[PDB]
């Protein structure tokens, strides 16, 4: 199988931090394109403030999607607005829902779909811009369209990013690409919630060790240079 | 422990404080000179093994390649 | 005896004030 | 325009991925023409394909 | 080995015996079923 | 003072050999990283749930909703890491310097090195992702290789027809449990060295020049350790997926097997031995002598000194041998097809010649060109 | 093989830390009764040039080219102490076995 | 009685095998002879 | 060493001091590396 390249990402940098303007437009893109039936579980409306959104935005785009709490003294499946603290959608109430609604496929929760492949980010987007027409000699039976990058090339999964399939609220030019790769910076956020913040923490950690290890190395050169210039000598008494 | 330890004689031992010495006599002055004697005393026994490692293991990556480009002979 | 040979010489090692070091 | 489309096509024009490309429509010719051949270009396309992506990405972020 | 020879002679049946005390052991605790089922007892 | 007697006569007023190099550092940072791994462990504890319904739900709330616990469960994870990589340097010093003539210690370090194979084993199962499973089920049926009684083991472990939730919340217990064992063992280990004292890398008796241990390898185990913290937090901070595998972030599905199973690195030795012989039985000895032959190694000592400071042949033959280790290690990764097989094979075959029949040969070489033999 | 071992024994490093032969071996019960028969100052020098070797492993050091210990010159002083041990031990083994 | 003594006693490896036979048996004998007193003292609540 | 070199007990203060003060001066110093490097 063809091995995603490697994409000059800025996030990719060891002390570089995701670019969060990237994050809010493939949250965008999730919202409205891939959601339908792909299933972001464990990133909840919560994890976006002070990432892509503020509080009253984030709250806003909750109460967008109503959710399910029937406890009601005889309403068992109560479906409210949804808050904050309410996790994002599920595009298919059972597994089996999504293999009736997908052909037969399971659409994989996107909830960690880059730290789940290999080829990671530059996977996603080799092959969201990799749907390409079968070599000569091969055909598929639903919705598979050749995809070099997919395991077998047979992806269940249509080619969802048509160019201009859906308009940035920043305006950016919705170009088929500048979709693919807002989606992967995004699908990397979610898979890593603290990227950023782990990369602090690993920058003031280099300082620390850097002026802790000379240091403790020079003592450990005072407390042996005792020994290191001890002079020994026999004297026979001859 | 100490004191019951071995038995020696007529070995006198010099020694300095460490405050009264400077911290890194001739560090780098014969540092070096002394890791380059260390490497070549080491390197004729420790590296042609590693070497042949980064030969088997590329021979091995390529064969594979060959091994997996196909066959123009075969279908045709 | 004791005193034919002297203390080894630690120059190099002396760092050639004693609570500024 | 799509961007990636642009880079595709320079990193395309580039030899690398024309002579690759040539190989492949050699393949594809042979594939479909040879009867007796039930061999495809996905095992050379993935070659092709290969050195023009990674051109391609080597400076396809450039316009994004 | 002459005298290791004599020595493990008279260790031999002790040995043995051992030996034998452990098996009878693990049959029992194993409760093999397959020894003992012979065995006139029967676990059912 | 009866408690400070022994902590004084283990670490301040213990007399330690002048000259040990770098190396000796590694054990104690051993001990230091079984400490982390136990606090980070704890603090795994206290939100980790063993139910196979929750357990993937609660590794990812500990990721993403408490508080800097993406940092406790990665120093857990790169830590088990680092543990396995001062654990190799350690065996490979006391392989090459002649250490394993403290044969107790070598032993009671032999069984260290087993629990803490399983302890790593069991842990790496805990957080139920797809790898997790698969390579339980492919482990757990290494048991049933046994001839005789092999089907009911596998399925006690298991504690039913297939890994499950009952084998989970075993695995959780017996992983929880088994690093206290390991400090024991540890303490005994340190107590079968006390008794001769450590080695050094000259390999001749070091009692005319010993030193304390409080102001000489104190600062030095001090200076490891902080370098040691640093290659863990540039694992943890910087490269937190360099050396797990992108698939165990799949929930655990067993209608879909990963195509890719490899057992992480650390096991990949063994697990190129074991897929070397094409016998199923014969590959678990195989991978079980693979631990073992170094418990055997004290027997096969047949030269006159103790360390490979002044014997190069046999110097040539351990770094052949570290050679085919990394070899067997690459192995491991690539999968099965021509020729990664026949390197496995052969990798194998000189890895047991060198340690069972060259290097003793070696030695009696060795000893006939100095006029001792 | 005058030459070779002339060579091994430049190969091998114990005289670069001014180190005999017979210092090298391994102290086993045998080696340590050949030590224990040893004269005063065969030992006296045996111990002060074994803490020398030490010291010198310790700073990383070796001696200079001069104060090596030259093949030629390196003598088996141990030994003839030892082959006594040896035998000694073997005979007592033989009457046991026997 | 002597021969007790002196040929299962006396070999302390005998010793231990007419202990391991005892305990083979010893299972069977109590848990059928407690199973049935048990039985017998609910003899008539149980499921039969 | 006159101050906080002369005996353990000045020497310990001159820590917890400056430990107090590095705490909050390594932080803001790295916000700005941080910053400046992203
Ligand atoms: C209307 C349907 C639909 C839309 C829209 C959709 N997907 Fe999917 N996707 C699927 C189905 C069905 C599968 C499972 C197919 C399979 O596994 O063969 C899938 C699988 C995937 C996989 C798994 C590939 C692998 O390695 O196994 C990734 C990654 C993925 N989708 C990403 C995306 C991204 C990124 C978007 C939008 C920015 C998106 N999808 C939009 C239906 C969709
Ligand atoms: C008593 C001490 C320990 C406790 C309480 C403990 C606890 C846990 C728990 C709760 C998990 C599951 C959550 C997680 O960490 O991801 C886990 C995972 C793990 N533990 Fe331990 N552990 C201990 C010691 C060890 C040791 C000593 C090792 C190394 C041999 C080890 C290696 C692992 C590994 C590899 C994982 C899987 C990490 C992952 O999910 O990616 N643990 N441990
Ligand atoms: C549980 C992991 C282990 C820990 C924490 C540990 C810790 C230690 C410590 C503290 C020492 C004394 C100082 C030193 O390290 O040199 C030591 C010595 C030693 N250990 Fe380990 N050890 C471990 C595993 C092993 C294993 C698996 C082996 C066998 C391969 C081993 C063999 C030895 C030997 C031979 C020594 C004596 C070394 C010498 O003095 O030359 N240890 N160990
Ligand atoms: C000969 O010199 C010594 C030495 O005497 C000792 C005791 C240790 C042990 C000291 C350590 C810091 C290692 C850890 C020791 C333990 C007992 C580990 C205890 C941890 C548990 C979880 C139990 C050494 O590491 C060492 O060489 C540097």
């Amino acid at each position: 199988e063809l091995h995603p390249p490697s994409y000059p990402w800025s996030h990719r940098g060891l002390l570089s931090s995701l670019d969060h303007t990237s994050i809010r437009r493939g949250f965008q893109v999730y919202k409205q394109v891939c959601s339908s039936c792909h299933s972001m579980d464990y990133v909840a409306y919560r994890h976006l403030v002070g990432v892509c959104y503020t509080e009253e935005e984030a709250k806003a785009l909750a109460e967008e999607v109503e959710v399910q709490d029937g406890p009601n003294d005889d309403g068992e499946m109560f479906m409210r607005p949804g808050k904050l603290s309410d996790y994002f959608p599920k595009p298919y109430p059972n597994p089996e829902a999504a293999r009736a609604a997908n052909n037969g496929a399971l659409p994989p929760d996107l909830s960690y779909i880059v730290r789940a492949r290999h080829g990671g980010e530059d996977y996603v987007f080799s092959l969201l811009t990799g749907y390409c027409e079968p070599p000569t000699g091969v055909s598929l039976r639903e919705g598979l369209y050749f995809n070099p990058y997919f395991p077998g090339q047979a992806i269940g999964m249509a080619p969802p990013i048509y160019t201009e399939v859906l308009e940035y609220d920043d305006g950016t030019p919705a170009t088929m690409s500048q979709v693919a790769k807002d989606v992967a910076t995004f699908l990397r956020w979610a898979s890593e919630p603290e990227h950023d913040h782990r990369k602090r923490m690993g920058l003031k950690m280099l300082l620390m060790m850097g002026l802790l290890l000379p240091l403790t190395y020079a003592m450990k050169r005072h407390k042996w240079s005792v020994l290191k210039s001890r002079k020994l000598a026999y004297r026979p008494p001859k | 422990e100490f004191g019951n330890l071995a038995r020696i004689r007529h070995v006198i031992s010099y020694s300095l404080s460490p405050f009264e010495q400077r911290a890194f006599p001739s560090y780098f002055s014969k540092g070096i000179p002394n890791v380059l004697r260390r490497t070549r005393e080491r390197i004729l026994r420790v590296a042609p093994p590693f070497v042949v490692v980064y030969l088997i293991y590329t021979w091995g990556n390529q064969e594979f390649e060959q091994s997996k480009r196909k066959n123009p002979a075969m279908y045709e | 005896s004791h005193t034919d040979v002297k203390v080894p010489d630690f120059s190099d090692y002396r760092r050639a004030s004693s609570e500024a070091r | 325009v799509d961007p990636l489309t642009t880079v595709r096509e320079h990193c395309e024009q580039l030899e690398k991925c024309v002579k690759a490309r040539e190989r492949l429509e050699l393949c594809d010719n042979r594939v479909s023409s040879r009867s007796q051949t039930e061999e495809d270009c996905t095992e050379e396309l993935f070659d092709f394909l290969h050195a023009r992506d990674h051109c391609v990405a080597h400076k396809l972020f450039k316009n994004l | 080995g002459p005298r290791y020879r004599e020595l493990a002679r008279n260790w031999i049946p002790t040995a043995g015996m051992w030996g034998t005390v452990g098996a009878v052991g693990l049959v029992w605790a194993t409760d093999w079923r397959l020894i003992l089922d012979w065995v006139p007892y029967i676990n059912g | 003072h009866p408690l400070f007697k022994i902590i004084n006569h283990s670490f301040i007023d213990l007399p330690a050999p002048s000259n040990i190099s770098s190396w000796w550092n590694f054990g104690s940072l051993l001990g230091v990283c079984l400490m982390v791994q136990i606090i980070t462990g704890l603090f795994l504890a206290m939100h980790y749930t063993s139910d196979t319904m929750t357990a993937f739900s609660s590794v990812t709330h500990i990721c993403r909703d408490v508080n800097y616990g993406w940092l406790i469960r990665y120093m857990h994870a790169n830590g088990a890491s680092m543990f396995f990589i001062c654990l190799f340097l350690h065996v490979g010093r006391g392989l090459y310097y002649g250490s394993y003539t403290f044969m107790e210690t070598w032993n009671i370090g032999v069984l260290l090195l087993f629990a803490v194979m399983a302890t790593a084993f069991m842990g790496y199962v805990l957080p139920w992702g797809q790898m997790s499973f698969w390579g339980a089920t492919v482990i757990t049926n290494l048991l049933s290789a046994i001839p005789y009684i092999g089907t009911t083991l596998v399925e006690w472990i298991w504690g039913g027809f297939s890994v499950d939730k009952a084998t989970l919340t075993r695995f959780f217990a017996f992983h929880f449990i088994l690093p206290f064992i390991i400090a024991a063992l540890a303490i005994v280990h340190l107590l079968f060295l006390h008794e001769t004292g450590s080695n050094n890398p000259t390999g001749l008796n070091s009692d005319a020049d010993k030193i304390p241990f409080h102001p000489y390898y104190t600062i030095k185990d001090i200076l490891g350790i902080l370098i040691m913290f640093l290659i863990l937090m540039t694992l943890v901070l910087f490269f937190p997926d360099m050396l797990g595998d992108p698939d165990n972030y799949m929930p655990a599905n067993p209608l879909n097997t990963p195509p890719h199973i490899k057992p992480e690195w650390y096991f990949l030795f063994a697990y190129a031995i074991l897929r070397s012989i094409p016998n199923k039985l014969g590959g678990v000895l195989a991978l079980i002598l693979s631990i073992l032959i170094l418990a055997l190694m004290p027997f096969l000592h047949t030269s006159k000194q103790r360390s490979l400071m002044f014997r190069p042949i046999t110097q040539i033959l351990y770094w052949i041998l570290v050679a085919n280790l990394l070899i067997l290690t690459w192995i491991g990764g690539q999968p099965v097809e021509h020729p990664f097989i026949i390197i496995g094979q052969l990798a194998s075959i000189s890895y047991f010649s060198i340690i069972l029949i060259l290097m003793p040969i070696s030695g009696i070489i060795e000893d006939k060109m100095l006029k001792l033999y | 093989l005058d030459g070779f071992r002339k060579w091994y024994y430049n190969a091998a490093g114990f005289n670069k830390l001014g180190l005999m032969r017979d210092d090298t071996l391994h102290e086993t019960e045998d080696v340590k009764e050949a030590i224990r028969r040893l004269p005063e100052d065969l030992y006296n020098d045996r111990m002060f040039r074994i803490k020398r070797a030490l010291d010198l492993t310790m700073r990383h050091q070796i001696l200079p080219k001069d104060q090596w210990t030259k093949y030629e010159e390196d003598k088996f002083y141990l030994e003839p102490y030892l082959k006594e041990v040896i035998r000694e031990r073997k005979e007592r083994e033989e009457w046991a076995k026997k | 009685p002597s021969r007790l003594y002196s040929l299962l006693f006396r070999r302390t490896s005998t010793f231990a095998l007419t202990i391991a036979v005892g305990a083979l048996f010893f299972e069977r004998a109590f848990d059928q002879g407690a199973d049935a007193i048990y039985e017998h003292i609910n003899e008539g609540k149980l499921w039969k």
